[PDB]
């Protein structure tokens, strides 16, 4: 502030950790092995299922159902970045080609329609900001409605 | 390939009880001088120690090995570190039974601590052990994946209508192992009722946050009998590891193991049916020989760990619960020192807050004690199965 | 023959009534706001949208319409950018993984950013220097709205983007006039966050710089087009209010059945750069072949930007499969006043914070 | 007919800061490694009364003076230190100059690139036919935004350049283009941010994933478009924050040191911000002679980059032999101590609300 | 900032950190055994040589000499908080009872004076500011002439 | 039961960054690259011993599950060793434990440290001290090397040959690096010494970096398998002492007979320890040592020397200054260059010191000593808080 | 001690610099500096039925040397009796320190039984008046004791560039990501 005293910090993020992922998060993208054609996220270097190292980039399926869902309204759980909306409906996303993702549903409009099984698809949002003062955007998912 | 046992076993009462007084190395040294003066052995004795906690960035403190062994006082004496979740401790345990057994070193000290009061909001903190680029920086918390598979546990078998009733039913009996066991962190509180804990929070299945420090003495077999009048053996123990990612519960191509039920998901941890198919190989038996275990409780994860380690089948821990079978005379003991509803839970700690009850079951020096006990197993996960340790342990 | 190919529109779903802002600061006249004025609810920015957030929506929007594209040229139109250096276009444009290789750049100046940029992407295209543009007005103008200003009860955010091609166009881009001047209006300064005016709010301050704008640009391309406001099937023009069409229409001759199928702020507020835009969004969605429109839009510290279009024959095909923006609309949260100063981060709080609710 | 630039014109501050002044204050790098290896030995410091209107006007109007009588279509102003967050800046420019009120105006921001972003967008508004001509400035005061302290403070500096395109007497025919993009958030400045923050430390591992790779991308894209290699050009220019970064990247790109001499102009100068890649075809642009194919490429951060290819015209010749040569201009400068250079640029914190001028 | 977002931060420092630690940075307090008198510095809670648990505070000696000393001027090695005096004189201090301290040595008047075997005293500093936004001072060492 | 060596593999170039890769896709590169020296499937993996400086660099935590997907094993478990520079020396003495105990016949251990991924790592790394007593008050690691160095010359007389030292030590690294093809000062120009005594840290100063490495023990029986010429480990020994720098000069903690009375920061008094222990259960002398390797970083590897047994007190600096760690020689140290000319990734670093034995022992290292039968690898943590003496042996 | 509300110097809430309600100058100087502390020594003096001419030593607040002889000629005190207590030519203004430190540099030199008047002044405004006899055990107190004076000399020289560095004046960014970036 007034007093440009600097202030300990242990860790300081660096540009480079979302710089390489900007793929899996803007554009939720994965990766397929092209051996056996098994698709994981998100994305990972060496294949599982036949641990071939050619893996390439593959884009999941923005559409999906919610697999579970709990509500988020603890505040001492609150995390820095997120205590401003209460509360935060967690989920797990079935996408259509199998793959579930770990994410947030938003912009709820009808309480009534949101339920197990419910279609979402993915959009993209703001979160927490880095350690390097940038703007940090990734996915969450809304109902697809 | 010798044998290994365990001459003593402490950690610090109360658990579940902040020690915002005392620094992490005097609440260490605590746990570990108790237990040495419990085994007849003076503090030199130690030759390596084997020790655990979340990681450098709760107490700022990283490379925490020497400091440990010149704050026990044991330098030259080598300190061998762990940081894996809540598995912090049983990893160091099997760390340090491998030591023993290895012929390297005679005796060894296993032991875990969390000091989470040295972090202004340790909550946020846990996160930082994930895969933290696609949930802990999105705002995913450790206690959301509990509360999702708690959800989809309840839903897919069949406990709608119950779900309150299971989780108050297994928290209620987690109160009543805590009433007398004096080292719990809810000893000679009263019993809440049964529709009292339904309307608590998390419907009374939310664990107790604390801190402390545990640890236990390993010693060659032939060495044990200067020791210990009673020594516990390791029948088998085994550690395995999965991506830490929730999503991939239900999807696991790494993940090789023959048997998995086909409809793998929070419900049914893979992991955790892998982890203990080869733990009870290791140790030569099966789950039907278990008199007493010790599980991770938080929500609904007592449930699915249950079913994994083979108590029940496949959606019947619930109704198992219900019918009291994890009472004193129920059919198998379940967290008979609390558990971390009733005795406590400090992550680093959890480890050896399962081997001390477990311990002091197969020595019948347990409050509430299994008559004739000879198998105990100990159950543990980090994150959400990501982490996941069984230890079998016998008394002869 | 090159124009539009596609569009997209992304706007907040959390609504505020505005009698919840004047309850609080009752600092203006409730039926003037609604009634004169003709804004009856503002939109809420969530914690988590921004500019980036509403426009890569947008975008992908437009982009959905033609599969398999890739992006030669991406211009974002704001005023309440993100980022004061480094343009968020690059960010947009990384969003939307349709390739690297593009003209890409930040342009602004207020509320005709949005055409502004469409004006870039026109050139573009019609000089061939790509084949096709995307351009992107956006603007989150209730964030860089301070508490207890007049305009708060009305300040809203959207973006809106649109594709300019030669292949399928649905509207044609016939020619486009532009002015500017030193007009201080509205100022914002560098490192200000909230959008100030250099006068009292009144008709005086709509004459000298709306108006004068407005009226030079629309003449300036109906002049160079030899055509009359009788000759155009819609006009469209920034919209911060429901009233500025209406009221600029009758200052310029234009009647009110051409305005009224631009109007949808209603319930949005002032969307900024997107207001022409999404004007020009909801007179398209319903618009029939060979009609023509005129599209004018204002942006403070003063310019007007002049557009006449021509929807073709292919609007038909288009309409078939796609959601109006009217129905985008329909989906709605309310919040009270405390609630919306949460979201948009107005309360005064501590320069660091230990733990969020510390 | 062809169309490409027809006057330009430049806008430098006249206070100068030697190097060796702001190392002392902090003592944060190496001399040696600035003067030597980097190549500024002093940096061009803000007055007061001056910032990117004030230089870009001046170069908009020694631009507009080669052209007597000129009526604007279109000015584009190209900054990312641009005075105004909200309202374009090139409008008041557009006021300033009296040469009309009827023209496409906005202000244009991509870092570094902002310069040729503007640049790239009045060639499509002539070559397009939607105006006769067009005004392009290139200008930001980066030593403004840079923070005491700052790794980079010792040689961030300030400039502006116009650049008039069009159809008649054209001195530098504009042949083709390239431009790509990306997010690689190597140095950013939020919103309501006065400094400009790097991503990460500086170094050559910082250097690879911005200024070579979307220089080298964008360069190599419009070679390939023209089907020439860095053979086929007389003079090659970059951005021009350091002396050392043309070289620098001629080494990466195969360009040998003759062709990036021309272009050096920073020296004394330091980080000019989106003028550098315009301040540099400008130094070449006073010597050339006709025939003679240029290529430009700029950088932005956050990252992005525009490759441009010229070709000069017969009209050079008659231009030059009445003109100021930016090497000439480059020669008048005052020198002030670091104490003076901090009061100049605001950079002292001050007081919020100031009852008097020293109270 | 104008901004009030929450900005990521793994790590926030407990108050209890440096209020345990008040005796040993404020006033130099390290630990000394009672059954065979033996010193140490930091406080511990087990004696090192006779391995009691009977151990107490000890006040080492504020006085000592400079046993060997290193200047840092090296700006890639700075640290935040102390990169405004430049440069920093790293020291172990031999305090007069016989124990070492690592510090550093500030308010140089005399360039001459500065050598080994030097006499010092300990003064108190400010030092990095708290994650908890508290100033924190400690122990610094100045020459004892 | 014996434990055998059958591969060890690094990324080239540690001194050099990689930050277009994650550090999982550094790992595995090492991971892998190693699997096929031994001629192994990865699926054969039991066990995994990794270690890294700790979860402040990349803020990533728990490591070990992680590991273990990201070299697809699961459900093998990832043991964790979080223990400074040597992380992969103590992750190494965790493997050979997992298969001497029988637990586990086949187990992967290295190290790895991603630098880059910190905004400002150098001020990061004393946050492995005693982090109230001189992280948060400005001390350094480095602060710690410079005044060890300072003590060292200063005490035993160096005055004036200070810089002649450190040159003659840092120009044997850089000719050893030369010809080392994973070494990041690979192909470099030899400076002259009067050079190196003007340069930054009189040419003494290590290369920092990046890297992954990794090291596959086998149980003995198993081992002729997977390599002609395995290498055994014939003792190791690990010792822990208080991470403050004051204590080295006092430490009654410390409990180890015959250490001379005059310890401090030139004495490593735990390195002594740590030497003899693990010199004892290898069943060898000093004098059996062929070929070594040290922590490198301005005097530190003088004193490492000594503490070794290799050279008596005070006469590293000499033996250096008489060409004495030369191919030729008496006793060659750091062969592949050295945390100076390979580089140095601080987790990282263990399984870089193995890989050069290991190569050394079967007659593969580029600076080859001709009939070396024992290796010996020192190995320090924060200054002298950890120390690591491993010894492998070909026979 | 008297007080009253006279708003020459000023620092709000929240405000780091002490800001001056009116300009520099004789006249700024007689509604507060002056006036509180005449008022506070009269006050004093009236109460001890003492005059000018009784006191050995007086100190006044030193913001600058100037400040306490000027106080002195106007309260009708000779230079002699201030200029023992005069110590902030190379100092500055000391704040709160500035008429304990002239005191200190006063019994210094002091002998027992001399009197010494201390008239103090803080703007906003007040004045606080303290009169003191010096005992016989001051004599015992300076055997072994090092004066104001000899450790004013101890001093290091820096420029405007470093002082203005030193003190955190320069207009740095709000979240510092290193120590130089
Ligand atoms: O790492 C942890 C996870 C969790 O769910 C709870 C906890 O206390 C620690
Ligand atoms: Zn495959
Ligand atoms: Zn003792």
């Amino acid at each position: 502030s007034m007093y440009p005293e600097q202030i300990h910090r242990m860790t300081t993020a660096s540009m480079l950790r979302e710089w390489r992922e900007h793929g899996g998060k803007y554009r939720l993208e994965g990766s397929q092995c092209e051996e056996c054609n098994e698709i994981f996220f998100p994305r990972r270097t060496v294949c599982g299922a036949c641990n071939s190292l050619s893996v390439k980039p593959y884009r999941c399926a923005r559409s999906g159902k919610i697999e579970v869902m709990a509500p988020a309204e603890n505040p001492i759980l609150a995390a820095m970045g997120y205590g401003e909306t209460v509360p935060r409906i967690m989920a797990m996303v079935r996408l259509d080609d199998g793959l579930v993702i770990a994410s947030e549903i938003v912009d709820v409009c009808d309480q009534q329609q949101l339920k197990v099984g419910a279609p979402v698809r993915m959009v993209i949002r703001k979160h927490v900001r880095e350690s390097n003062l940038a703007w940090q955007y990734a996915y969450k998912f809304v109902l697809d409605i | 390939a010798r044998r290994v046992a365990i001459v003593s076993a402490a950690y610090t009462p109360k658990p579940g009880s902040s020690r915002v007084r005392q620094t992490f190395k005097e609440m260490i040294v605590e746990s570990a001088y108790k237990a040495l003066k419990d085994a007849k052995m003076h503090p030199r004795e130690i030759q390596a120690v084997a020790y655990g906690y979340h990681g450098e960035g709760i107490s700022e403190y990283g490379g925490l090995g020497p400091t440990i062994s010149d704050a026990l006082g044991i330098s030259p004496a080598p300190t061998f570190m762990s940081t894996a979740n809540c598995t912090s401790s049983s990893v160091s345990f099997q760390m340090g039974h491998q030591m023993v057994a290895s012929g390297e070193y005679d005796i060894v000290l296993c032991g875990g601590f969390e000091k989470m009061t040295d972090h202004f909001n340790y909550a946020e903190y846990i996160g930082s052990s994930t895969e933290c680029e696609y949930d802990y920086f999105l705002g995913i918390s450790h206690t959301d994946a509990f509360a999702l598979a708690t959800a989809e546990y309840f839903q897919k078998f069949g406990y709608a209508g119950r779900e309150a009733d299971v989780l108050a039913t297994f928290g209620r009996q987690m109160r009543i192992y805590a009433q007398n066991t004096p080292t719990a962190t809810r000893y000679g509180q009263p019993i809440p009722s049964l529709e009292v804990l339904k309307n608590s929070e998390a419907c009374g299945s939310m664990l107790a946050w604390g801190e402390a420090s545990g640890c236990a003495i390993l010693v060659a077999e032939h060495l044990a009998h200067k020791y210990t009048d009673k020594p516990v053996f390791v029948r088998g123990c085994a550690y395995t590891g999965v991506s830490h990612y929730f999503g991939t519960r239900f999807h696991n191509p790494t993940l090789h193991h023959p048997g998995l039920p086909k409809d793998v998901g929070m419900a049914v941890s893979a992991n955790s049916i892998a982890c203990a198919e080869i733990a009870y190989k290791k140790a030569g038996i099966t789950a039907k020989d278990i008199d007493v275990a010790q599980v991770y409780d938080l929500l609904g994860a007592g449930l699915i760990q249950m079913e994994s380690m083979g108590i029940c089948g496949k959606g019947q821990a619930g109704d198992f619960v219900l019918e009291g079978g994890i009472a004193l005379d129920g059919q198998l003991p379940l967290n008979t020192d609390g558990g971390n509803i009733g005795r406590g839970h400090a992550s680093g700690c959890d480890g050896i807050l399962h081997i001390t009850e477990l311990f002091r079951q197969l020595r019948g020096e347990s409050d509430n004690q299994v008559k004739g006990a000879r198998i105990g197993v100990s159950q543990n996960l980090g994150g959400y199965a990501a982490h996941n340790s069984v230890i079998v342990l016998s008394n002869d | 023959k090159i124009g539009i190919v596609s569009y997209g529109a992304g706007i907040p779903v959390c609504r505020l009534k505005v009698q919840e802002v004047i309850n609080v600061w009752k600092n203006t006249d409730l039926k003037l706001v609604e009634e004169n004025l003709g804004v009856t609810e503002r939109a809420v920015l969530q914690p988590d949208e921004d500019v980036i957030t509403l426009g890569v929506l947008a975008a992908q929007r437009a982009l959905d319409k033609v599969p398999g594209h890739q992006i030669e040229a991406l211009y974002l139109g704001t005023c309440t950018n993100p980022y004061d250096s480094r343009a968020s276009a690059s960010i947009i444009l990384e969003m939307l993984g349709s390739g690297y290789d593009a003209y890409c750049a930040d342009v602004q100046f207020a509320g005709k950013s949005g055409t502004s940029a469409l004006q870039i992407c026109q050139a573009l295209v019609a000089s061939g220097m790509t084949g096709s543009a995307l351009a992107i007005g956006a603007d989150t103008i209730n964030r860089n709205t301070a508490p207890g200003d007049l305009t708060e009860s009305y300040a809203g955010a959207g973006a809106a983007a649109l594709l300019i091609g030669s292949q399928d166009v649905i509207a044609e881009f016939d020619a486009s006039f532009s002015c500017a001047a030193d007009v201080a209006d509205n100022i914002r300064p560098q490192g200000d966050r909230y959008i100030r005016s250099g006068m009292g709010l009144g008709s005086d301050k709509n004459s000298i710089g709306l108006e004068d704008q407005t009226r030079r640009a629309a003449e300036g391309l109906m002049a160079k087009l030899h055509t009359s406001p009788a000759d155009y099937d819609y006009v469209v023009f920034q919209q911060n209010l429901v009233s500025t069409p209406y009221s600029l229409a009758k200052h310029l001759g234009f009647n009110p059945k051409q305005v009224e199928p631009g109007i949808y702020a209603g319930n949005v507020g002032d969307a900024g750069s997107a207001s022409p835009l999404l004007g020009l969004i909801n007179v398209l969605d319903q618009a029939r072949p060979g009609q023509k429109i005129l599209l004018v839009s204002y942006g403070f510290g003063a310019g007007s930007d002049a557009i006449a279009l021509t929807v073709t024959d292919a609007i038909e095909q288009y309409q078939k499969h796609n959601k109006p923006l009217r129905e985008l609309l329909e989906s709605k949260i309310y919040v009270d006043y405390g609630t919306s100063i949460k979201y948009e981060f107005k309360y005064l709080r501590a320069d660091y914070a230990l733990t969020a609710y510390l």
